[PDB]
């Protein structure tokens, strides 16, 4: 009955993905989570956090091992830039020991920069012996879970053949100039494969229940400088240098099925002009299924989901007829919604809501079920499929990736 | 008469006034400030036209919801959500201190939803009446406490909107702010749009406007209007309508995309498949997510506007109305009798005369849909006909004398018996126990049975002579022993006793100061 | 001058692509084209057609030889069966040595079942010294023309990225009790890669004005088994092998601007419910342009071509649609066309050569047998990219260093 | 007279000579004489340019510069036409016709001269077809040895002439010396002609040549069915009515530009009519015969408006006056719905006004015929076609007036609606140029009382109101144009290139066969 205590490293009263997403979400559910705990290391930036959102159950803690090792938190949250996880969650894990009621690690999507630091950090959480949770919100979206319904029950038959398409957003010809550098610049855990390919391929993955067997990547930058623009758009004359990607070609095949798929992910603007910048495509034996979306990455986006097909909650249906099904929600707003119904998850497992009679302590991985919450194993796997994309590219050739989600150590 | 009432201290609802502030008490350890209430509601006639913008015949019942509310201008800002019945599981969350409104999650079928959506239309009703103390900073805090006794089927879900927006409004302008009829109305009429459901305007009329032994003629076009009216005095009967439960498992949220949404899109796309037809353009409304595209209503005055003399949009006359929906009857089996299995999508859009593509745009994506077929045929078919029963029904309700008092139970009877026939056959939106306690009724002492509310279950209404010289002892009796008995033998003598009501209309929407 | 004098080997009244496509184009344009010759196996069938037909200019030879050999042949079309390209092909160009007048072979697309067999019948020809064409017809296409008018004046800009999707038509699930064995068996020259992905990768490549720089493919067989279906398309409870692909994953770069471009092609029904079935969407730094059919293969298609963008300084809208196109007879025609144009040298050029090597990326003449060995060098490595697991270097594959 | 009227001999001398000319080449061409020579005459349109596709009337006559297509019937084991045209610019053309009947193939994606006569042999096989299916459905058409000839110079509805001549020599070939051509139906079957090889053209131009007649112009009316009034021109006290005709010989281009050009404004006077009716809630009539407006035109929208909003109006049947006050009121809508948008309308503002998608605006009015475009300019061609319109009716009161004026008056009054209507083709449907603006302001200044493009536009032929007769303007006119335009911008036309661009003629006798 009492509130899961969350404390936050990087939840910025003035900026950052954070206060847009779960800090929203926290106050839905306010019987369920309470935000008890706030570190950065300039304690004036948690001061006037805690300040203007009022968090009266909150204290800001002047150092890492302060934080970490209080008793006050059951939950920690990770949302600090990718490039700053693997420095600040290696230190806390140790530390995290003095304090005996920590339940969960809670860390944003990327995991890490590498695969090696993934490795890592898996390896100390799992050590730690604590339910770890990674922000692969896009799983908790309403249009992937009635995707995977559809899919799951039968109603596209087996899957033929899969296109998809999608935007990076920032990596086109033109860059703001109000623009950070730091998610143009490699190395920093941010990019159109890690980040923007990473959150929409597992979507795949969890929507379809099936990971790859074989895949093919070519990854490109055609545009090593890009133009700043003013607000207007407008050209300001000045070239910037950028080294993360602009272009993913990526082909591959699901290992149920050896179900070939196709994806193409432009870097940027200009947008499509004939066509949705993003768009999953399934094609089955029975019917099709296709998502679209107008603005913004699948796993923050309001999209429109299309079914046409037959299997040829009970419905008095005839035999040799289509049935078409549109799902949109009008008033949808998925950058808070997504993350919100990841959090509702939590609780729901912390509290056992569903009243399950013998849910257990921890689980390892969501993997491919509609219960739970996706965890760092989850990321693991995904980090693992990342790496294949790059060395795929590096290395020209077409890789067998058909046992990365198997763990051993 | 304008505002809504208020009270300060019906033997009943002293009783109930008591027993919720005693659950709030024992809840939030404090007595609370005030209690909003809101009564459910019967239709007598005129089912499912109301998202047609034709005219129903509603009344308030004995039941209500309670909302007893403590006011907590401490911020954080917070509102606690407790509910007598423990299946509606205990709710928190902190308003936004911005003051932006909060996200509202129409996906899933959740019992704070409806107050979520009450107070999203109060929280911008109270940001156009008063911008500088509503624009920047948030609604005041409060621990609510809600207690309800509408059976399913009783529009409980817009008493709770209604009683949520009230709530709200009281809560954030202070004791003596005058709450308008209309304008709680209006603001309440889509409320229920933003929790998946696409429904009329009805429910929250009907329990705003509900008076004490009076009836309403409730009409949507030209203005929103709600007339009061008593039933007429008989020579030596009590006109009384009962109210049997079906005890039905209550899922109208996860059936909507192919029971409640899907009539009010096949009912759109029918009235454009019309207005195809005959060469007409409808109005596209911007209002009311009901029929952005025209409805039936807007075919009839468009078809007239352009073949009869250039006529005037119909203003509610009885004799016209008649008149005109009976020439709209002969234009639906001119187009659609020969279609009764229904339009495929590919149909659908060739009788609009568009690509599937855009009819998927236009109809489709509004609110989430899934269906083979459209059938425009039968959903027009029953609006029209649905609508001519509310005019002739209106009538007699009207008339000073009858006959004799069979004539009037008769007659009246028989447009129940109508109503039900086409809800069933032509709507199909009833159910086996709905068509189960309707015949049975009928053989033991009730002139006119049909659903009443959205249907697929829920409730159902039953007129028949009450006091001394009545039979609602034999409707009831009969009804428990054939049906309750039979299909469910567990209930309780108090389930049994709330499965079968008598109401005699209600007061509407008020307010007790504590 | 006196018309082109058309001898074929392959055209039958009763039926093929031949009837179809080639014979109406040569009515129409009956005064720049004769036929003059048939030969097929059977004597019957040439005599049979040339009856039909009414061909009263036209013999029919009793042998290859005597047809190869004959004077009365200025242009030798070969319409068979790709199977049996190489087997007529080789003796016939050996044999027409005896034909003083020979100046044009013409060949249906895919020139041969093998790259092999491709490589060596395109060094018979070029010995024989005689101008080739192949048929691969979507480079006449008016909506492949208008799309490189547009590229190559620059109205998108430079390329960003390429995105095409095709069907194959016959490699579904399912397979009409009617049709023929051998477009469903391999080493018969015709499936999914060497046809359909064929012609509409050349389209790409001519609209671009490009070849590719790096390939990686993955060709499918996961219907390994088709059911027969009646002509109503009900199944009739019997399956029969496919060896052919019923899939196609291709990506790979445009050696001008390392653009990527990214395929799928499905193998055959049920068609796709919510996207048109033959997209070729090019993405541009200053406008897109798409072309889309909901009815047949690129080459035969008639499509829409969509254009959006800047060459005011304000973006111009442009639709190009031909409502009473008929695209196969309509693209062979325009074809036959430009052999004619070139061989009366229509467009009066005064020094206009008498035979050329290629046609590339040029807008004038027409595609030759060296442009359909290249699309064949491409095929091949098609293939190896899938069997070895490899993205493959194909920049050099447009040189004929012999 | 209701059939193509036939003859064997002469009508003005002119006639036979140029038979006899067209004759003398066919034989020198083909080695023996023709059997019959199917003519059909170019025309001038004296007011209501680009609104005949709108089923406005239009007020036209047929000229005395015609397309003569000489034709051997022949008898062949192989059916086949052979084309040769009088300018060697247009090579022969020869093709063989299917054996089993079926319509040959027309590419309608390039400019051809045979296009022309392969569409209008086209619509007469279609016909043919109807009226004797048992005999022409699986059998081929004759061949023939064909020559053709025209003296129409661009803009004087040459393409017409010779798609009108083409379907009746389709028909006379196959049907025999003793078959009536209905008036009716070969302007009915040649409507849509044209529609076939790329361009979106009204009915005007085939109406005229069909139904000219010596010595009248036409009033042309499209709705409720095709009808064709011929009247003279009024007679005046001392002075003859003339229109001067001037060739701009501005390089022919239509199908070329059609994108740009002709078909871009067919698009936007539909695109206009729909957004009337949107803001207006009325409904259009589905056009399902004609590629012109599917989706209605901008008659349909004063139809509808005046049935919707005017139901106690009378009735407008081709009654002048009611016509005037229908075209009033739509100019009046015009302004309301259109003047804050004189920059004209993106594609994405043209869906908003139309209630759609751009995906559905694109599929109902884009993919009709190849079209280009930065903006869509509903107000300036809605404009154009209503107020193009009026003119008629006030040129048609004139030309039939009862109520007598000097004849100078007449002159000025009627000269004051062309150059009205030249003001608005020029500034309101942007379909002059630069050459028709310098030709038509050097006449005016030279003895015109009223000048205006005619035809299409975007070059193609001028005409000018001048007096003739005893002390007439026509060489005037002439000499100015020669010396002020011709010598100045083509000073190596030759005496036989200038006579012919500038001419002066009397209306003339529409569609007919001659016999050997
Ligand atoms: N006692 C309650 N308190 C608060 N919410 C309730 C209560 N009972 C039911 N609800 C909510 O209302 C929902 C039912 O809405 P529904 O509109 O179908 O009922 P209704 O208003 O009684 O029916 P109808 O509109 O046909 O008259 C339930 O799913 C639940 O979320
Ligand atoms: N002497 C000719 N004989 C046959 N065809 C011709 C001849 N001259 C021109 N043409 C054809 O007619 C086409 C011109 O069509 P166009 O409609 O623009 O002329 P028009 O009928 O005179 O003009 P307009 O419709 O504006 O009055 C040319 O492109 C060419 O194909
Ligand atoms: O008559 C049907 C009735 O049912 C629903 O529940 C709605 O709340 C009402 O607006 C009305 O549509
Ligand atoms: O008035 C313009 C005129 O010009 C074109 O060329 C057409 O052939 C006619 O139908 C007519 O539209
Ligand atoms: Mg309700
Ligand atoms: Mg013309």
């Amino acid at each position: 009955a009492a509130p899961i205590r969350v404390g936050f490293v990087g939840l910025n009263a003035a900026k950052g993905w954070a206060i847009k997403t779960h800090y929203p979400a926290i106050l839905q559910l306010s019987s369920q989570f309470q935000i008890t705990a706030l570190y950065s290391p300039k304690i004036e930036t948690s001061i006037a956090t805690i300040q203007r959102l009022k968090l009266s159950n909150a204290t800001a803690f002047p150092t890492l091992e302060s934080f970490a090792s209080s008793s006050t938190i059951d939950m920690i949250v990770i949302a600090i830039q990718v490039a700053s996880h693997y420095e600040v969650v290696m230190p806390l894990l140790e530390f995290s020991k003095n304090n005996p009621n920590l339940k969960y690690l809670f860390v944003e999507w990327a995991l890490a920069c590498s695969l090696d630091q993934a490795e890592s950090i898996y390896k100390a959480a799992a050590e730690r012996g604590v339910q770890t949770i990674i922000s692969l919100q896009g799983r908790k979206s309403p249009y992937i879970l009635r995707a995977k319904e559809l899919i799951s029950q039968g109603y596209i038959g087996d899957i033929n053949s899969i296109e998809i398409a999608g935007n990076g957003g920032w990596y086109g010809y033109e860059r703001p100039v109000k623009s950070p550098k730091y998610i143009y610049e490699i190395g920093n855990g941010v990019d159109l494969v890690t980040t923007t390919f990473g959150h929409t391929i597992d979507i795949l993955q969890y929507m379809t229940s099936s990971y790859f067997s074989r895949i093919n990547a070519m990854v490109f930058n055609n545009i090593p400088e890009q133009e700043l623009i003013d607000e207007r758009g407008n050209r300001l004359g000045q070239r910037v240098p950028k080294t993360v990607p602009d272009h993913l070609l990526f082909q591959g095949t699901l290992l149920n099925g050896n179900v070939p798929v196709s994806c193409s992910f432009k870097g940027g603007k200009p947008t499509k002009k004939f066509t949705k910048n993003l768009v999953i495509d399934i094609h089955g034996t029975k019917g099709d299924l296709k998502l679209e979306g107008d603005a913004g990455f699948a796993e923050i986006s309001n999209l429109v989901l299309y079914y046409s097909g037959t299997r040829a909650l009970d419905p008095g249906y005839d035999a040799g007829k289509e049935i078409m099904e549109v799902y949109h929600l009008r008033n949808y707003n998925a950058i808070v919604g997504n993350i919100h119904r990841l959090y509702q998850s939590i609780s729901d497992f912390h509290f056992n809501t569903k009243k399950i009679p013998e849910l257990p302590s921890q689980f390892v991985m969501q993997g491919f079920d509609f219960e739970g919450f996706p965890t760092l194993m989850d990321a693991l796997i995904l980090h693992r499929l990342i790496e294949s994309v790059y060395k795929s590219n590096m290395m020209g050739s077409t890789l067998n990736v058909s046992n990365i989600s198997h763990y051993s150590l | 008469n304008t505002n809504v009432p208020i009270f300060s201290s019906p033997r009943s609802f002293e009783q109930k006034h008591l027993a919720v502030v005693d659950a709030f008490f024992q809840t939030y350890h404090v007595k609370p400030d005030f209690i909003a209430r809101s009564p459910g509601r019967v239709n007598l006639i005129g089912e499912h036209i109301d998202y047609c913008d034709f005219s129903v015949l509603p009344l308030a019942i004995d039941v209500d919801m309670l909302c007893a509310v403590k006011i907590l201008d401490e911020k954080n800002p917070s509102i606690t959500l407790t509910n007598a019945d423990p299946k509606f599981a205990q709710r928190k969350f902190d308003l936004p201190l911005d003051g932006s409104y909060m996200a509202i999650d129409p996906s899933v079928s959740e019992w704070s939803n409806y107050f979520k959506c009450g107070l999203h239309v109060a929280h911008s009703y109270l940001k156009k009446i008063a911008p500088e103390r509503f624009n920047n900073t948030p609604l005041v805090g409060a621990q609510i406490f809600c207690q309800s006794d509408i059976p399913t089927g009783g529009g409980l879900s817009s008493a709770f909107t209604c009683a949520a927006a009230l709530a709200t409004i009281r809560a954030n302008m202070g004791k003596n702010f005058d709450i308008s009829k209309k304008d709680l109305t209006r603001i309440t009429a889509v409320a229920e749009h933003y929790v998946g459901v696409n429904n009329g305007g009805m429910d929250q009329a009907t329990s705003v406007y509900g008076e004490e032994d009076h009836a309403l003629y409730v009409e949507f076009r030209p203005k929103l209007k709600a007339t009061p009216f008593k039933f007429p005095q008989l020579k030596n009967h009590e006109i009384s309508f009962v109210i049997a439960n079906t005890l039905v498992k209550s899922n109208k949220f996860e059936t909507a995309p192919t029971n409640y949404n899907l009539r009010v899109i096949e009912v759109t796309v029918a009235a454009n498949a019309l207005a195809t037809r005959y060469s007409v353009a409808l109005p596209s409304h911007k209002d009311n997510s009901n029929s952005e595209r025209g409805n039936l209503r807007d075919f009839m005055d468009a078809y007239y506007a352009r073949y009869e003399n250039q006529a005037q949009p119909w203003n509610g006359d009885i004799g016209t109305g008649i008149e005109r929906l009976l020439k709209m009857l002969q234009l639906v089996e001119e187009s659609f009798s020969r279609k009764k299995s229904g339009f495929t999508v590919h149909e659908a859009s060739t009788a609009l005369n568009c690509s599937r593509e855009e009819f998927t745009r236009d109809y489709l994506t509004t609110f989430p849909v899934r269906f083979q077929v459209l059938k425009l045929y039968q959903r027009a078919k029953h609006v029209y006909s649905e609508s001519l029963r509310v005019l002739k029904a209106l009538k007699m309700m009207t008339s000073a004398t009858f006959h004799t008092d069979e004539d009037f139970f008769t007659d009246f009877g028989r447009l129940m018996n109508e109503s039900q026939a086409s809800c069933d056959k032509l709507y199909e939106c009833s159910c086996i126990e709905t068509n189960q306690i309707c015949s049975i009724a009928l053989a033991n002492g009730s002139f006119g049975s049909r659903l009443t509310g959205a249907g697929w279950g829920g409730c159902t209404i039953h007129l028949v002579p009450s006091g001394a010289n009545g039979n609602v002892e034999q409707v009831r009796k009969a009804l428990i022993e054939k049906f309750y008995n039979v299909r469910y033998p567990d209930l309780t003598d108090e389930e049994l006793k709330d499965a079968i009501i008598v109401s005699k209309p209600a007061l509407g929407t008020c307010l007790y100061e504590q």
